[PDB]
């Protein structure tokens, strides 16, 4: 890059006030119904959230053991923001290498560990379960049929994007971006800390963001500098962070960190979710970095609402019986 | 080269 | 008469307008859907009848879409 990341962490110009600090027991369905989840939320503690996390001294090797030593993972080259691939055993080997000996900066932010031993060790904030489209919209018998622990597309039976394990070494940086499908994000710092640059998804900023992508000079321009309002917020250990749909953010890792989080679509900001999808469309984002079965999920959402309200089903007879069979469990 | 999806990367 | 939040009424509108106008090779109608044209029709009817939902009564604290 050409810009100085160091000063971007020192300056006080990113003093916008977007984030809201909340109590877990205040984060319920009624709150989403009142606000539509438009504001970034931070929970300084876990009380009331209903989350479950592994042992506080959980290691990367423990992650390997739970997902498999030969599990292929998507690794990010920090310097180029490109993507490479190695086994969890190789990644663990790199992560366990002393800080001053690492030949390069690598970042793992895309380890989806659903349907592994790690799955039941980590639990989403309870409220997310009530609104997540995957848990409430997608056909249940399809999701329950999932056996593959990797995100291979041919074996994927549903949007497998609910549980991610992020492992970052000190110095890791993720440039500005909007999570796929315009999904909202829950972000829990298990060990370490993160530094976030936040940008509101206004019409002007989304346009600025898109042109910034097509520009190709994303490594020559700090996006937080050419918007009117940006906030740099530091996330500490034990913190839970909820990112609303469409929010442009970059992230820095001031120390070796272990994060558990996930994405989700909900019914309270569909327009913005569709906005972000079209941006992905126009910027030619490869399908591998996008929300799987996006439009299929959208079709299923319409069916659920129509049925839950008018009692008229638009599923096939076979799909209706599949659901009816599960209602009798 | 098995195809994948839902990968998080900027 | 159920009561949807304006967030949902506004969202469902954009959804049906979106899914309705996608070309065949981009529509991505899932295998579980029978008549997507009929589904689209019922949604517009639904939204028409739910157009005057009371914002207060919509704050039920429980989702309209839940499994039985
Ligand atoms: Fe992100």
């Amino acid at each position: 890059r050409t810009f100085d990341l160091e000063e971007k962490l020192q300056t006080n110009k990113y003093n916008a006030n977007f984030v809201t600090f909340m109590e877990g027991k205040d984060f319920n369905v009624e709150y989403i119904q009142r606000g539509g989840l438009r504001d970034p939320l931070i929970f300084k503690n876990s009380d009331g959230l209903g989350i479950k996390m592994p042992d506080p001294d959980f290691t990367v090797n423990d992650v390997k053991m739970c997902v498999g030593s030969r599990r292929m993972v998507d690794v990010m080259d920090v310097n180029t923001q490109k993507g490479i691939e190695m086994t969890m055993a190789q990644w663990t080997r790199y992560y366990e290498t002393p800080e001053e000996e690492r030949e390069k900066l690598y970042n793992v932010i895309s380890l989806e560990f659903s349907h592994t031993r790690l799955e039941n060790m980590v639990q989403r904030p309870s409220t997310v379960d009530f609104i997540d489209w995957v848990d409430n919209m997608w056909p249940r018998h399809l999701k329950e049929s999932q056996t593959e622990s990797t995100n291979a597309i041919l074996e994927m039976q549903y949007p497998k994007v609910q549980k991610y394990c992020l492992m970052s070494v000190r110095g890791c940086y993720t440039d500005f971006h909007v999570d796929f499908g315009g999904t909202s994000v829950w972000y829990h710092i298990h060990q370490g800390g993160k530094v976030f640059w936040l940008i509101p998804p206004t019409a002007h900023n989304l346009e600025l963001y898109e042109n910034w992508l097509l520009s190709g000079k994303q490594g020559d321009i700090f996006l937080g500098d050419r918007v009117s309002d940006c906030q740099r917020i530091e996330l500490k250990q034990g913190y839970t962070f909820v990112i609303p749909s469409g929010w442009i953010h970059a992230v820095y890792t001031p120390t070796d960190t272990l994060v558990f989080g996930g994405n989700f679509l909900h019914s309270f900001n569909i327009p913005m979710q569709l906005k972000i999808y079209s941006i992905e469309d126009r910027t030619r984002v490869p399908n591998k970095f996008r929300y799987p079965f996006y439009y299929e999920m959208c079709w299923y959402v319409l069916e659920r609402y129509v049925y839950c309200i008018t009692n008229r089903s638009h599923l096939t007879k076979d799909f209706q019986k599949e659901s009816l069979s599960m209602d009798m469990e | 080269a098995p195809a994948t999806g839902g990968v998080k990367k900027p | 008469q159920v009561h949807l939040t304006h967030f949902e009424l506004e969202g469902l509108r954009c959804l049906v307008d979106k899914l309705e106008s996608l070309p065949l090779h981009k529509k991505c109608v899932p295998t579980g859907i029978e008549d997507e044209d009929a589904l689209i029709a019922d949604v517009k009817i639904l939204l028409e009848e739910l157009a005057s939902s009371d914002p207060k009564l919509a704050l039920t604290g429980v989702p309209i879409v839940q499994w039985p």
